[PDB]
């Protein structure tokens, strides 16, 4: 019903992105598709 | 290389260089902490 | 009162048909020059040494170019970057054999066209209307700067300079696409999303308002009789407009504040262009479009093409074939 | 001092972090208005110490 | 106005939606990982893995070149690379 | 408690730091702060390029912009520009990063605790943006912190070990500045050349002492300018063509600045000396000429006569004239000729390239360095794959040069779309139609009609 | 009160679930050697 | 490692929030 | 009431996304084309259509994966999961291109129930259907580029595949073979979304800088009402600078944003013809009396000619590579190719 603070849900939400494309561009340099 | 004295800190100067931008990020966070009045 | 003040209020005056305006005292004059030349050499310019190889290129319509063939070509790569004024010239033969004309009018062209913007702002202050309608135009005012200034300074050359021309333009394009691999820059992905999205947004709102308009009109007359010049109320209903757009997507996919709505019109298109100029500006400089050329390879190292490997191949036979007299050695570096 | 010149210079990193997060905390609840105020200078001065002496005994294991 | 479905505001700040969630977004995440760390999205695909582009010696491309024997044309070129 | 939301201060959130127009404490703060952030930038960034430095790749293959300042003062680096010592590079890192924290312990303490207006704490802290004698006399005092600033590179150019000299004999090498250019038809006639090719305006400069000279200049008239702006208020003429507000004089910082990261974009495109290729790598001129220079060489050692060759088009293969008759090489490099470098002007007589020392005189050291810079020519892809847009990946590589001119043209173009916005602005808010056309007085109704 | 399931929440389910999964796969790859 | 990278600017990067999140429970003066 | 009323009432009812009748034909065409779309660059390769990979699962990013178009031996296959080449088994349709067709085919009437989603809404709230009239200008883009150009090549191989990098190749291939540029119907296409831009910015920025001050803010967006009668902004204002910038302006709102809608949708309208004459590959490649002219010329030279040149370099340098299934062998020496490069 609103128990959780919104500002904090975004946060979380977003850092969480954060991780993902980063964990994404990270894979652009490791393994396939590296060029190595 | 750092000299070796400090180069257990090696990640931390690694990472530095972003602190600049989470400030930016910070300032979001805070308005919606007050509801962008 | 004197001369000077009576002068003032001339050019500044909200009465004259066409604002003249500080900004437009340079503006009229440069804009002039720069139309002239450019209208006598489209016509009747004689070839032009591009490259700075002795191999003319015939831009005008007299030495036989149509209209989309023609051009006001570029100024000879042995001059680089230096300015060549006519009176640089041993005669207007010498000038013409090398480019002059296409100096003379970007040089011009830039210039009126940057009054224009200041012009712009001018007359919103002299109305008492909000300022940024030349912050808009700034986004097209960039490009042009971009392809007959910047790219030029950054390359050592206006020979490389767009060419005031269809067909040139054409060849600009494709040129620079094989030296930067522009399709594959984000900025310049940024660009057609500027453009596609204003043109998807102009037709989306003119269709959106047109759909709403309230019936002041019979069948027999155009609909746009139904609006007066000046008239105090709108004359569609934005709210009918908003209660079919809101339920086409979903209601807050869909503006209620008309404010809202044009700024995103306007910002749009225009953020979208200031990308695009900033990516001819910065490949002026040979940051790159994005190199996944060769980028997959099997576990045994087998190249494994991806389409960016087939953007490579077109981008190679772009490469080779380009002016193909003007390179003795085996790096195109500019 | 090999091993010490590290303490001080975690001393420093770890009391940079307490005051990174503590000074604006500090500074936006005048409810600790008076109460911290006294901390703040303390965490200051030591601070400021922290760095002339990781600035010397650099001078010792560089 | 509304159309009486409940807030998003309000159902991604309720507890219930965190307590539901906070289990079911991650187990969706661990399948789909695992999906291609088991390699079963090489096999429901027909997607060659690093080592299955070609075989040791050849460096042809197994185009398929005829409409209705291509499937047959496809599995010919899997069994030439055991 | 004060401004903080829309419905008292006439801005929303997305406008937020126009809340502090008229807080001269909580701006104070604010700029103290970011100016925390600028040398924590500074230190950290350094630091960083430090941890990943390889002292015997060159530092162009690394992606150093920030050591390839302190090397070009003269600070750890000797004949060549070879890396001697990195601990000044550790200094320089460290206390900017240490004096940081001190910034933005103040910013923080003016922005949150301190006094939200100064005008009551002080009357020689707190301003007015109307204040014409308290603005010229804030001017003033940074007129005077600048033209310090500008002999502290004279400082350390004449009396505290000198600057980084890539034109030095042998190869280049750190030297004391002890003859500065003082004669004002050199300093000033910089400031009169041309900005078009062969001229260069002033990144043309090509010599330490010259460099040195400008900054003594510089200095001196900063220090009056700011003497004279602490003593002098705004004339009549100047008072009537301005606007006076806080919006209007960031307006005019915007345009400044807007003109300066244009002119620095082209400082370090075509300027060697003071952004040496040693540390920048080759400009894009230079790197078209070496390639030139290094077929010359290759062919000529096979047997080819260089002078005699006539190329496809009727033009020298390898070398040619510009349109004033000098000695030039040929090829598309036809454009680069006014490049100049000190791999390069040995072989310059008075009518251009000298055919009897290209013949005889090319060392090897002017080989591997054309070799060098042919093959660190500033052409690369976003993701830093060196070379043409056709090439493959394999080399790690895009020129500071080109990541340096890249990003300060874009930060130099916003700039001045800011300069518009914000003086346009400021203008509409000076008159009072910022915020909308009055319906009761709307001024174009009383005007006569076009036609 | 409110219904908790609706044709929204389907529309929303038949996006976000599938989108998950998605990405834990994406993930996935970017451990992949050759 | 890579790790203490991580670690490093995991910790750094819950710094700012902390602030935010201990000033809003003490109701301090956002 | 009939069941077939009922179900027209529960179709209409207001809720957070409408349905519809046109809904039974959108959402299902819509979410598979999409879907597909993931999927395969997420999952599938183009390694035995064209000798390339297209999915992330093999190591392409965002903008290299492609669901790419299936191999030329297929004609113009259907490539029904059932029909006579994957005989139902699902991996073989992926590896056959069957994925394209899916997408291409569900996008297709996925089209249509928008446009008839855009006359259904319309309807029901009671306004005039101007924009599913637009949206013909999509579908008629839609429709040639992805429909009718493959039918009148070969195959479907020559259709755009679905992706970034795919489509710039799909661009270059237009430039090489078609000399798309030089085609009018392609400029007045160029016109109409250059033209479109230019109008919604120049549009929205007029707006937004002659607005009246209807509140005391610095932020005026507040100061609208959505319900207010009063125009928000001066047309008067507006009208008088634009004539004395530009010497015209708008006068007529009405009009004004008609045109707005006319612009680009005629433009892409032109596109679209230009597309369908490709299709037979009747371009306008050539102007006949410059090569007369060059041919008999060698001094003769003018940007046409130069950008043949291009094309010619495009064609060679690509088709191998591009064109898989024709087995071209080019020997180094019959490249194009200028001096040196
Ligand atoms: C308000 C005030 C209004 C101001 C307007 C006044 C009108 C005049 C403006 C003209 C500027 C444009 C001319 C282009 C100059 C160009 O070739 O610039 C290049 C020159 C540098 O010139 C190069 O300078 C070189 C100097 O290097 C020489 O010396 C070096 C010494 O180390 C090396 O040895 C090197 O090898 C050697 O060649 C050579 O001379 C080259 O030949 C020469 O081309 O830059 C310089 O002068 C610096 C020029 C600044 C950049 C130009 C501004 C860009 C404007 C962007 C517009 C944005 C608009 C947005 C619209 C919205
Ligand atoms: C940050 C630097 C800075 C700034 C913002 C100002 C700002 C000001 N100064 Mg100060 N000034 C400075 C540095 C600065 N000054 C320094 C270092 C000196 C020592 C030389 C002076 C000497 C000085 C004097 C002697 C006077 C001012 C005056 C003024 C006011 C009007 C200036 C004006 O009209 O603009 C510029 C507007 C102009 C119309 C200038 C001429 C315009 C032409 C087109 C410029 C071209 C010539 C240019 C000077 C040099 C060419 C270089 C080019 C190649 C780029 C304004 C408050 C005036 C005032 O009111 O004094 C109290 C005044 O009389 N200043
Ligand atoms: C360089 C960036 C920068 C800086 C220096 C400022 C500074 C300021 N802003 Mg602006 N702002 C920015 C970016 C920035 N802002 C951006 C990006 C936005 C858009 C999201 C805004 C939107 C905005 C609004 C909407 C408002 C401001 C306001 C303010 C002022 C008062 C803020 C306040 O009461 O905070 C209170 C917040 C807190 C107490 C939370 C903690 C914040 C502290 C500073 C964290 C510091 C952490 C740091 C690591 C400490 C290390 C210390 C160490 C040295 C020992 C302040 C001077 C306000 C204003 O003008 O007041 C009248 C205001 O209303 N700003
Ligand atoms: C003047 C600004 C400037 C310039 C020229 C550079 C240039 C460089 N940096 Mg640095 N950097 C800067 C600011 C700058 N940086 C700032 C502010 C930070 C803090 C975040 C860093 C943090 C940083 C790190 C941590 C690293 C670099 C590295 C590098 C190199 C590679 C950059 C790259 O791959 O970009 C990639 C390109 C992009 C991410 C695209 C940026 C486009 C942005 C997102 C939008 C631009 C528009 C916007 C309005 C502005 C290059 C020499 C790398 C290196 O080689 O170290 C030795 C490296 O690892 N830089
Ligand atoms: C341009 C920046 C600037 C400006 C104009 C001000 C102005 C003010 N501050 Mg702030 N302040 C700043 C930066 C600034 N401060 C910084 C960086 C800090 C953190 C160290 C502080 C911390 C601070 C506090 C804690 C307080 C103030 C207070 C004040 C007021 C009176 C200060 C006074 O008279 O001291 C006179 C100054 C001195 C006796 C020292 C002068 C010698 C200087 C510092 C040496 C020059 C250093 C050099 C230029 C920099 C390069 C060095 C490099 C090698 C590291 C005034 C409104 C007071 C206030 O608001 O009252 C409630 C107050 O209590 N300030
Ligand atoms: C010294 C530089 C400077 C200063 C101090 C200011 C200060 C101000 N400006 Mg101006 N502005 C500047 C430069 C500057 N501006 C430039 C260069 C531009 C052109 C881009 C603008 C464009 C501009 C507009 C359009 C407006 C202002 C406004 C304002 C006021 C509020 C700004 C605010 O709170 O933003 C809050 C900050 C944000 C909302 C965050 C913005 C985030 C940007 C988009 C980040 C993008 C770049 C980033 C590097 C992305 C990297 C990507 C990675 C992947 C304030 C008076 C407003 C005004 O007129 O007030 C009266 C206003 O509407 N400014
Ligand atoms: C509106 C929804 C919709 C539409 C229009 C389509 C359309 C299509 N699908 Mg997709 N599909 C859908 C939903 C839909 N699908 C759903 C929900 C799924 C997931 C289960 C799929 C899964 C799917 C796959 C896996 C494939 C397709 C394929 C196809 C294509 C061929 C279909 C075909 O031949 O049908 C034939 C069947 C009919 C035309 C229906 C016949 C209806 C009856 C029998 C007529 C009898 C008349 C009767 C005598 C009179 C009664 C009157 C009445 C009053 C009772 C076509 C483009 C194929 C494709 O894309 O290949 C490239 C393919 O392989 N579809
Ligand atoms: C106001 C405001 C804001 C802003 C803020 C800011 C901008 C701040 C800044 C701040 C700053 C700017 C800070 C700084 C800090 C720093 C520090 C804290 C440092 C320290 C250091 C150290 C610790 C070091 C150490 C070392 C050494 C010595 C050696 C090597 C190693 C090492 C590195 C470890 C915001 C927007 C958010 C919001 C609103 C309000
Ligand atoms: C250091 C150096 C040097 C030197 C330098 C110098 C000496 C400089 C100077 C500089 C200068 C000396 C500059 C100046 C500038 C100016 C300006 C930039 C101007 C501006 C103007 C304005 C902006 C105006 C405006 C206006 C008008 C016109 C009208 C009315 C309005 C107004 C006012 C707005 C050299 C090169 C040797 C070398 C290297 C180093
Ligand atoms: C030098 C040094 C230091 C210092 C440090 C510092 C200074 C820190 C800071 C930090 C910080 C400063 C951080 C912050 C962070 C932040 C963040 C993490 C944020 C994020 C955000 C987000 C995620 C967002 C979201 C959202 C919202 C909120 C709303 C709207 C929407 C969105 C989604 C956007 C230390 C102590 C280490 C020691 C050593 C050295
Ligand atoms: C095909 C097919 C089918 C169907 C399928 C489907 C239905 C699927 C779906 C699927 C899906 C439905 C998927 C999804 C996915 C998603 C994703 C993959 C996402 C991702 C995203 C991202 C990555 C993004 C993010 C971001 C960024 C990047 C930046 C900006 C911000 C954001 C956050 C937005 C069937 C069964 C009939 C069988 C046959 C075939
Ligand atoms: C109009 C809506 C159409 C929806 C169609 C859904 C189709 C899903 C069914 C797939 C069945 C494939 C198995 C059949 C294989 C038969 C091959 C053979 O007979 O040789
Ligand atoms: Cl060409
Ligand atoms: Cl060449
Ligand atoms: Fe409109």
């Amino acid at each position: 019903g609103g128990r959780i603070p919104l500002w904090i849900v975004a946060t979380v939400a977003g850092m969480g992105v954060i991780v993902i494309v980063g964990l994404f561009f990270y894979g652009a340099y490791a393994g396939l598709g590296s060029s190595l | 290389k750092l000299p070796e004295a400090y180069a257990i800190f090696d990640p931390l100067v690694d990472v530095l260089p972003v602190i600049p931008v989470l400030f930016l990020a910070l300032a979001f966070v805070w308005q919606a902490a007050v509801g962008f009045r | 009162a004197n001369l000077w003040e009576r002068f003032c209020n001339w050019v500044t005056s909200t009465d004259n048909r066409l604002y003249v305006g500080w900004f437009g005292v340079i503006m009229i004059p440069t804009l002039l020059a720069a139309t002239i030349c450019f209208v006598i050499a489209f016509i009747a310019a004689p070839p032009v040494d591009i490259d700075g190889i002795r191999e003319p290129v015939s831009g005008s319509l007299l030495y036989g170019n149509n209209i989309i063939t023609g051009a006001v070509v570029p100024s000879s790569n042995a001059i680089g970057l230096h300015f060549y004024p006519i009176w640089e010239a041993a005669s207007l033969d010498e000038w013409l054999y090398n480019g002059g004309p296409y100096q003379l009018i970007i040089f011009h062209f830039l210039l009126g066209a940057s009054c224009y913007m200041g012009r712009q702002w001018e007359l919103s202050y002299r109305l008492g209307m909000r300022p940024w309608i030349c912050v808009a135009y700034s986004a097209p005012l960039a490009s042009a700067f971009a392809v007959f200034l910047i790219y030029p300074i950054g390359q050592g050359s206006f020979s490389d300079g767009m060419p005031l021309g269809i067909s040139g333009t054409f060849n600009f394009m494709i040129v620079f696409q094989a030296e930067h691999n522009i399709l594959m820059h984000p900025f310049h992905q940024l660009g057609v999303a500027g453009v596609f999205g204003g043109a998807l947004f102009c037709a989306m709102h003119g269709s959106l308002v047109t759909s709403s308009l309230i019936r002041e009109t019979t069948e027999t007359e155009s609909a746009n009789y139904g609006y007066k010049f000046g008239q105090e109320e709108e004359t569609y209903n934005i709210v009918a407009a908003h209660g079919y757009f809101g339920r086409l997507i979903f209601q807050y996919a869909s503006f209620n504040n008309s404010r809202s709505l044009h700024f995103f019109l306007a910002a749009w298109p225009v953020v979208g262009v200031w990308f695009t100029a900033l990516g001819i500006s910065t490949m002026a400089f040979n940051l790159n479009g994005f190199n996944f050329n060769h980028s997959v390879i099997d576990a045994k190292g087998n190249v494994i093409n991806t389409w960016a490997d087939i953007i490579n191949r077109a981008n190679l036979g772009m490469e080779v074939m380009h002016e193909r007299n003007a390179h003795n050695f085996p790096l195109d570096l500019a | 001092m090999t091993i010490l010149f590290q303490l001080a210079l975690a001393a420093l990193v770890i009391l940079s972090f307490v005051m990174v997060i503590g000074v604006p905390v500090a500074y936006a609840s005048p409810q600790d208005w008076d109460r911290s105020k006294q901390l703040i200078f303390l965490g200051s001065g030591l601070w400021i110490a922290l760095v002339l002496v990781v600035g010397v005994l650099n001078f010792f294991v560089v | 106005g509304t159309t009486g479905e409940r807030p998003f505001s309000d159902i991604i700040t309720s507890v219930r939606y965190w307590v539901i969630h906070s289990i079911t977004i991650p187990a969706l995440f661990i399948a789909g990982w695992l999906f291609v760390s088991t390699g079963l999205a090489y096999d429901v695909f027909g997607t060659p893995r690093p080592d299955s582009y070609y075989a040791q010696e050849q460096r042809s491309i197994p185009l398929v070149t005829d409409r209705f024997e291509a499937k047959q044309q496809v599995e010919t070129f899997l069994e030439q690379l055991k | 408690a004060t401004n903080r939301d829309q419905e008292s201060s006439g801005f929303a959130w997305w406008a937020g730091n126009a809340r502090l127009i008229n807080l001269s404490g909580k701006l104070l703060g604010a700029h103290v702060a970011h100016a925390g952030l600028i040398v924590f930038w500074a230190g950290a960034m350094t630091l960083f390029e430090l941890a990943h430095f390889i002292p015997e790749k060159p530092m162009y293959e690394q992606g150093l912009i920030l050591i390839p300042h302190i090397a070009t003062l003269g600070w750890g680096v000797g004949p060549g520009g070879e890396v001697v010592d990195t601990f000044p590079f550790f200094v320089v890192g460290v206390v900017h990063l240490i004096s940081s924290a001190v910034l933005g312990f103040g910013g923080v303490y003016h922005a949150i605790r301190g006094p939200e207006t100064l005008e009551e704490y002080s009357s020689f802290f707190g301003y007015d943006w109307k204040d014409k004698n308290k603005m010229t006399t804030i001017l003033g005092f940074h007129l005077i912190v600048l033209g310090i600033g500008a002999l502290l590179l004279v400082a350390k150019a004449m009396f505290f070990g000198g600057l980084y000299d890539t034109w030095a004999p042998g190869g280049g090498d750190v030297r004391v500045i002890t003859n500065p250019t003082l004669d004002p038809r050199v300093i000033f006639g910089y400031l009169l050349k041309s900005p078009f090719g062969g001229e260069g305006w002033i990144v043309s400069v090509n010599n330490l002492e010259d460099v040195v000279g400008g900054h003594i200049w510089i200095g001196l008239i900063c220090i009056a300018g700011g003497i004279w702006h602490i003593l002098t208020t705004p004339f009549g003429w100047a008072r009537r063509a301005f606007i006076w507000s806080g919006e209007a004089y960031l307006s005019y910082s915007l345009g400044a600045l807007s003109m300066m990261g244009f002119i620095a974009t082209c400082f370090v495109w075509f300027n060697n000396t003071v952004y040496p290729s040693e540390f920048y790598g080759p400009t894009g001129p230079e790197a078209s000429q070496a390639q030139a220079m290094t077929f010359l060489i290759r062919d000529q050692k096979l047997g080819a006569n260089v002078g005699s060759a006539q190329g496809p088009t009727g033009l020298g293969k390898y070398l040619m004239r510009s349109p004033t008759g000098e000695i030039i090489f040929g090829g598309e490099t036809m454009r680069f000729w006014d490049f100049r470098g000190p791999w390069l002007e040995p072989l310059r007589g008075p009518n251009g390239l000298d055919l009897n020392k290209i013949k005889n005189d090319i060392q090897p050291w002017q080989e591997r360095r054309a070799a060098e810079y042919m093959t660190h020519a500033p052409l690369g892809s976003l993701n830093s794959v060196g070379g043409v847009a056709t090439e493959i990946n394999s080399v790690n590589f895009v020129s500071p040069r080109s990541w340096l001119a890249t990003s300060h043209f874009v930060l130099a173009f916003f700039f001045l779309v800011g300069h518009l916005w914000h003086a346009g602005r400021a203008r509409a808010a000076a008159a009072g139609f910022e915020k909308g056309i009055d319906r009761e007085s709307e001024p174009v109704l009383s005007m006569p009609s076009l036609d | 009160s409110y219904p908790i399931f609706t044709v929204r929440w389907v529309a929303v389910h038949t996006l976000a679930v599938p989108t998950i999964f998605f990405l834990g796969a994406i993930a996935a790859m970017q451990f992949i050697q050759r | 490692e890579v790790i203490a990278q991580l670690t490093m600017i995991a910790m750094i990067g819950i710094a700012g929030p902390m602030i935010i999140f201990l000033l809003a429970v003490r109701r301090g003066n956002l | 009431r009939g069941w077939f009323d009922i179900l027209d009432d529960w179709l209409k009812r207001d809720r957070f996304v409408f349905v519809g009748w046109s809904g039974i034909l959108l959402f299902p065409c819509a979410y598979l084309a999409l879907g597909g779309w993931l999927t395969g660059t997420t999952f599938v390769t183009s390694w035995y259509t064209h000798g390339l990979a297209s999915s992330y699962l093999e190591g392409c990013n965002f903008l290299t994966v492609a669901v790419s178009t299936p191999a030329n031996s297929m004609g113009h296959s259907l490539l029904l999961l059932w029909g006579p080449e994957a005989q139902g088994d699902f991996t073989r349709w992926c590896q056959l291109g069957g994925l394209w067709t899916f997408i291409a085919l569900h996008g297709a009437f996925g089209l249509i129930g928008f446009m008839l989603r855009q006359f259904e809404i319309a309807r029901l709230v009671g306004v005039r259907p101007y924009n599913a009239i637009a949206f013909s200008a999509p579908i008629a883009v839609f429709v040639s580029v992805f429909l009718i150009y493959p039918l009148g090549q070969s195959s479907w191989f020559f259709a755009p595949s679905f992706g970034v990098a795919a489509i710039f190749r799909f661009l270059l291939f237009f430039q090489g073979f078609h000399n798309w540029t030089l085609n009018p119907f392609h400029m007045m296409g160029v016109a109409g979304v250059l033209g479109g831009a230019l109008l919604c910015a120049i549009h929205g920025a007029t707006v937004e800088n002659t607005l009246f001050q209807d509140g005391e803010g610095a932020s005026t967006f507040r100061a609208f009402n959505p319900t207010q009668a009063e125009e928000t902004y001066s047309m008067v204002t507006a009208n008088r600078f634009w004539s004395q910038i530009f010497g015209i302006a708008f006068s007529n709102k009405r009009w004004l944003h008609f045109f707005m809608l006319f612009v680009p949708v005629t433009g892409l309208w032109m596109s679209a013809i230009g597309v369908v004459g490709l299709a037979l590959n009747l371009r306008s490649y050539d102007f006949i009396s410059q090569e007369i002219r060059a041919a008999e010329d060698p001094e003769f030279e003018t940007f046409y000619t130069k950008n043949l040149l291009l094309n010619e370099g495009i064609r060679a340098w690509m088709a191998p590579q591009d064109q898989p299934h024709e087995n071209f062998v080019f020997p180094e020496e019959v490249l194009p190719r200028g001096n040196a490069l």
